[PDB]
């Protein structure tokens, strides 16, 4: 009977199950020991993963039991490796394949993944044409610096039958510090000896690294087997100039740009527009998505006093500039300071944390403490003091308790009309797209096994790019040193540290007599694979969110936003107490008066437009003193937008039924 | 004065790109060395001052526009440079001379339009830049806070002043960090630093420098290890890759999505222009010609051959062996592969020759020099034949083998003709070939004017090593234009700047303050440059683009 394990399969629990044993299991893969292969570390991981492949073995043995997709094969491909396994470096390698099987199950994964596909398809046009230019220049290139690279260990011989035997090297430019060593006719690391050498040494240009020291390398070659000389041919320097701005400048540019405009265009399907433009979809949803608010005004005017006294304009400019004055105090402790300015320091520390300790006493009495924590920015201050009010007492661990006091400057961030709502726009967005990193995530985590599994065994030396903080021997070390290569700060010497011609360390279980064998060619195509690929996917998530929040970014705040309406809602507030829906009708003459002209009425009259355009507009007919939050705010919305005539009324209930998402029953009072 | 207006204002244009020329050339030799060409340029420059304040008193009729204050600005601070040189860092006041070359955009105004579109495109990044100041100056404070005075702490050796390895770094704070452990080593406090100084927290200019270099992703890495060989392991780690992630990634997004919403902004507005009306009606007659141009002449005026299916694939083939024996050319070749290379080409370039005086005497003389795609190809097979006589014949020319195997390299572009995709593009940034032009002479402009303040500032002026020649320096023109170029790219900018930092006396002192330079240079030009290049292709992406909905519902 094959209907319990269909059921089992499907059921809510399994498929969670499956997809945190997928996880743990990428994660135990992440903590072996690349160097000591027998380590006690390894067999413990090797008795999990012996459990783990047997959850995997159980779980393909039983949906194949239901049923008689591609994604099913890589699942059996995964665990098949891993049962054979039980040479052995390819299936080592292959181990790496774990956290894929995680795609078929998340849905959101699926979607980037088949998102980035078709980016990747519908951008081949740009990667082909900066492919066959860079061939170009690699041809022009050979035929430019073909083996004119090379140059002497002594810079005093210039040719191979001179650079031979030994010399005497003076240190550090010292005359009297003289030291034997060896003449070795060498050529350049990065050369355009061929087709592919130059390639490598043209892409390492147009990644923007390295490329002066090619620069001023190609700039002294003087021939076709004779070594430099200082500046010989300063003008052909215009070939890298010309690919730079050709290919990095823009060829590159032009990727970005078509990122860009594909997803705007692909995201312009929003083909609604029968009687509404985007600047409507855009206001007046804001009108349905709305709840009002009141202002917590506190009862009791003995307690009032104190929030009438904080509560104003000269008290927010004065912890203003008390804050500047602190951020000032705080930023100007030099090195070998004298004894006074610490004492000093010391007593102006103090003085104000007592200040903001004052502040927050005020502010706790005057606002109600039961909701005063409600509050993001009022608690995120109650810890700063906090930690730094038990200091005071430190002074005659305690080091980041310091770092509480430089928070308070973060606060000023959100004293301005812009630069905050940028910054809530963006993470709102970021967050909106979480799947989009985990992508990046991916990359890092399988590039970091490899990298594991591959250079994991190379000797750390002082002199080398391969030192003791820059390795691939632990997890977090390889993913920093991932990270350094996508910023892209020194990775062709890397690639280069990474060639087999390394030594080992004395740590691994290698063969005695031999120590120079760790290394391997598939670094080149390690290094620039990676490259490319994280290149590729930052641009990605970069464009996708931006495009995420592109209403923001071309609002126009000329016509109307929801700032406009969110003032509004600010100010009506101050006339309504509370949120309890129907509000009175006795100020909103005052009420208009303060909206500026975009929203309410400009600075003339309002007893000759405002008051005849307020009772002219059909309204609901309510009560003298009754009328729903949306009642008024969606009204003004369609008075500020494709104002009509009378008759055609219901038109407006239609086109909300109708174009606009599901009215949910509260457009009953608003069909008046 | 009297009317003298078309041939004035040119003839003064033209001394301005002359006094350009001029500066240009100008040597900067170091510790006062001269030679004849600036004793010459010396007198060239008093006719220039004279003959600038003669055109100005010409016109004075004035002061209020910015770009005449500017004008009489120069004049007037070259006159006083000039009397305080003879009444003798007065060599320095001339520095001012840089902002002519500025003046050239003022005798312009299809350029001066440009500028002051590229100037007002900067409104909407204040934003992002404040944000900028408030990240920098909130790490700055935290590294203050953090490690101060930690890097000051190398392994000299027993009882001696003299470091032991000649790349130091630091040792352990207190029992954490890295331990100098050599042969006979104790490290102590008393070093410089890791840079000569000037990379360090210990107070907040150096805090603020080291987080601006930081968050410019240039040698945040070293700074970095540094940190990890002074001060512990753990917590580094933590504030250099929350810096770059923060200051670097995020504000780059910021950057670079405020620039495409306004891109779109002015695009959606000339849209109702009808601006792409005119490169669509331009476009959609060129189809209505090709048909109206064969057809109407096929009649009465070998051409089933060069139409046929095979005879572009044996071009495929053809260009393919061509490029095929282009790149194969190596260092240490075998003997018998050069002359098989040197029998191909001639072959090759014969049976090329062969179909290109085909297909001219196959359809017609007139009706391929109008088509631009056709028409170098001419050239190139020209070019070709010229190449075998010119070697073989009693001219050597040993680097012309390689100047004339370019021409026949460019023939592998004959595979990209029918694409429907490329052409669109390339349809659309030939019509705005005049406006990239312009922008890439304002950026050309741009650099020059930088590369003529630091041969000012810094010629002459990176001989203080006495153990190493530095090859990006600031001693002529090209060398200056080079080293502006590199900075603009954003390669190792910083050991240019601490080059010019101790060029000025060392970390201590008020040499630092010329540190704004190269901050202001690498701000401003990188900012240009996402304001030129990320235009052209935005602008002409969305125009190829527009192109294809309207070419293919068309179809
Ligand atoms: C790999 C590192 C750099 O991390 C990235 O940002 C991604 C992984 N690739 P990317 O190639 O990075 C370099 C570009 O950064 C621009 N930059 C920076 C600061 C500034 O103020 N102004 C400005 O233009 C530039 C200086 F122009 C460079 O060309 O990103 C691009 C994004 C858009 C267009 C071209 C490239
Ligand atoms: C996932 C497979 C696509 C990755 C890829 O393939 C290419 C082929 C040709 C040209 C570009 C690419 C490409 C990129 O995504 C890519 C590569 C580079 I190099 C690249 O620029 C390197 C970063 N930057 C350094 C400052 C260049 C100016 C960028 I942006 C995107
Ligand atoms: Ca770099």
């Amino acid at each position: 009977i094959r209907v319990g394990c269909h059921k089992l399969i499907n059921h809510h629990i399994f498929t969670n199950l499956i997809l945190v044993f997928i996880m743990l299991s990428s994660a135990a893969l992440a903590a072996e020991d690349p160097i000591r292969s027998h380590s006690f570390r390894n067999t413990i991981l090797g008795y999990f993963d012996y459990a783990f492949t047997a959850i995997f073995t159980v779980e393909i043995l039983l949906k194949m039991t239901t049923f008689g997709n591609y994604f099913n094969l890589l699942d059996m491909l995964v665990v098949g490796v891993s049962l054979v396994s039980f040479v052995v470096k390819i299936l080592r390698v292959l181990r790496v394949l774990r956290p894929l099987r995680a795609i078929n199950r998340a849905k959101g994964l699926k979607h980037v993944v088949q998102c980035v596909f078709v980016a990747i398809r519908t951008i081949g046009n740009i990667m082909i044409v900066t492919t066959l230019l860079q061939f170009m220049f690699a041809c022009i290139g050979v035929q430019l610096f073909k083996g004119k690279f090379y140059r002497c260990t002594d810079e005093a011989k210039s040719n191979p039958e001179e650079c031979r035997g030994l010399f005497i090297l003076y240190k550090d430019g010292d005359v009297d510090s003289p030291v034997v060593r060896e003449r070795i006719w060498q050529n350049s690391d990065f050369n355009f000896d061929n087709v592919l050498s130059a390639m490598m040494a043209l892409f390492t240009v147009s990644t923007f690294e390295g490329w002066p020291a090619l620069l001023y390398k190609a700039i002294d070659s003087n021939g076709e087997n004779i070594g430099p000389i200082y500046n010989h041919r300063v003008e052909i320097s215009i070939f890298f100039i010309i690919y730079i701005i050709i290919v990095a400048f823009f060829m590159m540019n032009i990727f970005v740009g078509f990122v860009i405009v594909t997803f705007q265009e692909q995201g312009e399907k929003e083909y609604k527009n029968c009687e509404l433009d985007k600047n409507q979809r855009q206001c007046v949803e804001y009108a349905l998505k709305a709840r009002p608010l009141r202002r917590y005004i506190p009862k009791n005017p003995y307690q009032y006093k104190f929030w009438y006294v904080v509560n104003s304009s000269p008290f927010e400019y004065m912890m203003f500039v008390l804050i500047m004055l602190n951020t000032l105090c705080l930023a100007m402790q030099h090195y070998e300071q004298s004894k006074m300015f610490n004492d000093a320091m010391d007593i102006l520390n103090m003085v104000f944390t007592g200040v903001f300790t004052v502040e927050m006493v005020l502010k706790v009495i005057a606002f109600k403490p039961k909701g005063y924590f409600s509050d993001a920015w009022n608690t995120f201050d109650s810890l700063i003091v906090i930690g730094s009010i038990i200091d005071v007492a430190l002074s005659e661990s305690i080091t980041f308790f310091r770092l509480f006091r430089v928070m308070r400057l973060v606060k000023l961030l959100s004293r301005g009309e812009g630069i905050r709502t940028l910054l809530w726009t963006f993470i709102k967005s970021f967050q909106a797209l979480p799947y989009v990193a985990l992508l990046i995530a991916m990359l890092f985590f399988i590039y970091a096994v490899i990298g594991m599994q591959m250079f994991g065994k190379v000797a750390m030396r002082d002199n080398n790019q391969i030192n003791r903080n820059n390795n691939f021997q632990t997890f977090p070390q390889a993913v920093l040193l991932l990270f350094r290569c996508a910023t892209g700060e020194a990775w062709q010497e890397i690639m280069l540290a990474c060639l087999p011609g390394k030594l080992c360390d004395p740590e691994s279980d290698y063969n005695p007599g031999e120590e120079y064998t760790c290394g391997s060619n598939f670094a080149i195509v390690y290094f620039i694979s990676f490259y490319m690929l994280c290149a590729f996917l930052i641009i990605n998530l970069f464009v996708a969110v931006i495009m995420d929040n592109f209403d923001y970014l071309t609002r126009d705040w000329s016509i109307l936003g929801p700032h406009h309406l969110d003032e509004f809602k600010r100010i009506w507030s101050e006339y309504d107490p509370e949120a309890k829906g129907r509000i009175k009708h006795l100020d909103v003459v005052t009420l208009l008066r303060r909206i500026q002209p975009p929203l309410g009425f400009g600075k003339l009259c309002p007893h000759r437009v405002a008051c005849k355009r307020l009772v002219a507009m059909n309204m609901p007919l309510n009560s003298d003193g009754t009328v729903m939050f949306n009642a008024t705010l969606f009204a003004l919305v369609r008075t500020a937008l494709k104002i009509k005539t009378e008759g055609n009324l219901e038109q407006a209930n239609e086109e909300l039924r109708a174009v606009i998402k599901k009215i949910w029953k509260k457009t009953s009072m608003k069909l008046l | 004065s009297i009317v003298e207006w078309k041939p004035f204002d040119i003839f003064i244009l033209l001394a301005i790109f002359a006094n350009c020329v001029a500066l240009a050339i100008y040597i900067p030799f170091p510790e006062d060395d001269s030679n004849s060409t600036n004793h010459n340029l010396e007198k060239v420059e008093y006719a220039f001052l004279i003959i600038f304040t003669v055109e100005t008193f010409l016109k004075i009729i004035y002061v209020r526009n910015g770009w005449n204050l500017l004008d009489f600005v120069i004049v007037i601070v070259g006159l006083f440079s000039v009397i305080l040189e003879q009444l003798t860092d007065v060599k320095a006041l001339r520095a001012f001379r840089v902002l002519r070359p500025l003046r050239l955009v003022s005798g312009v105004p299809s350029l001066q339009v440009v500028l002051n579109s590229i100037i007002k495109a900067m409104v909407p990044l204040l934003h992002i830049a404040l944000l900028v100041l408030f990240v920098i100056i909130i790490y700055a404070i935290i590294g203050l806070e953090l490690f101060i005075g930690k890097m000051h702490k190398t392994c000299f050796f027993a009882d001696s002043d003299i470091v032991a390895e000649e790349d130091p770094a630091p040792c352990a704070f207190s029992g954490n960090g890295r331990q100098c452990t050599a042969n006979g080593t104790e490290c102590r406090s008393g070093w410089v630093g890791p840079n000569g100084g000037i990379t360090n927290f210990d107070n907040f200019a150096f805090a603020m420098l080291t987080v601006f270099q930081c968050i410019t992703m240039e040698g945040w890495t070293d700074v970095l290890y540094w940190m990890n060989d002074a001060m512990g392991f753990e917590l580094p780690w933590v504030y250099f890759v929350s810096l770059v992630i923060f200051g670097s990634f995020f504000v780059l997004n910021l950057v670079l999505g405020v620039l495409s919403g306004e891109f779109s902004k002015e695009r959606e507005k000339a849209k109702a222009r009808g601006d792409f009306q005119k490169l669509r009606e331009k476009q959609q007659l060129e189809e209505d010609l090709k048909g109206y141009l064969d057809w109407i002449t096929q009649a009465e005026d070998c051409r089933a051959a060069v139409k046929s299916v095979t005879f572009y694939w044996l071009v495929i083939v053809l260009v393919f062996l061509n490029t095929l024996t282009i790149s194969s050319e190596h260092y240490n070749q075998p003997d018998w592969l050069t002359q098989i290379q040197d029998i191909a080409n001639k072959v090759l370039l014969a049976l090329f020759t062969c179909e290109m005086l085909v297909k001219m005497y196959s359809l017609g003389l007139q009706a391929y020099f109008v088509s631009l795609f056709n028409r170098f190809d001419c050239f190139v097979v020209c070019g070709g034949i010229t190449e075998t006589i010119l070697v073989e014949l009693e001219i050597m020319s040993p680097l012309g083998i390689s100047v004339f195997r370019c021409v026949r390299l460019l023939r592998i572009f004959k595979v990209t003709r029918h694409w429907t995709s490329l052409s669109n593009l390339v349809a659309s940034l030939l019509n705005s070939m005049k406006s990239i032009a312009s922008l890439l002479l304002l950026l050309f402009l741009f650099i020059i004017i930088f590369s003529l303040l630091g041969m000012q500032l810094f010629g002459g002026k990176f001989n203080f090593d006495e153990t190493q020649t530095k090859r990006s320096t600031f001693d002529n023109f090209p060398q200056a234009l080079l080293t502006v170029f590199q900075i603009l790219t954003g390669e190792d900018w910083n050991a240019v700047m601490y080059d010019g930092i101790m060029a000025y006396g060392g970390p201590s002192s008020s040499g630092m303050i010329v540190c704004i330079y190269f901050i202001i240079l690498f701000i401003c030009g990188n900012y240009i440059l996402l304001n030129v290049f990320l235009a052209i292709a935005v602008d002409n992406l969305a125009d190829a683009e527009s192109l294809n909905t309207a070419q293919k519902e068309e179809a």
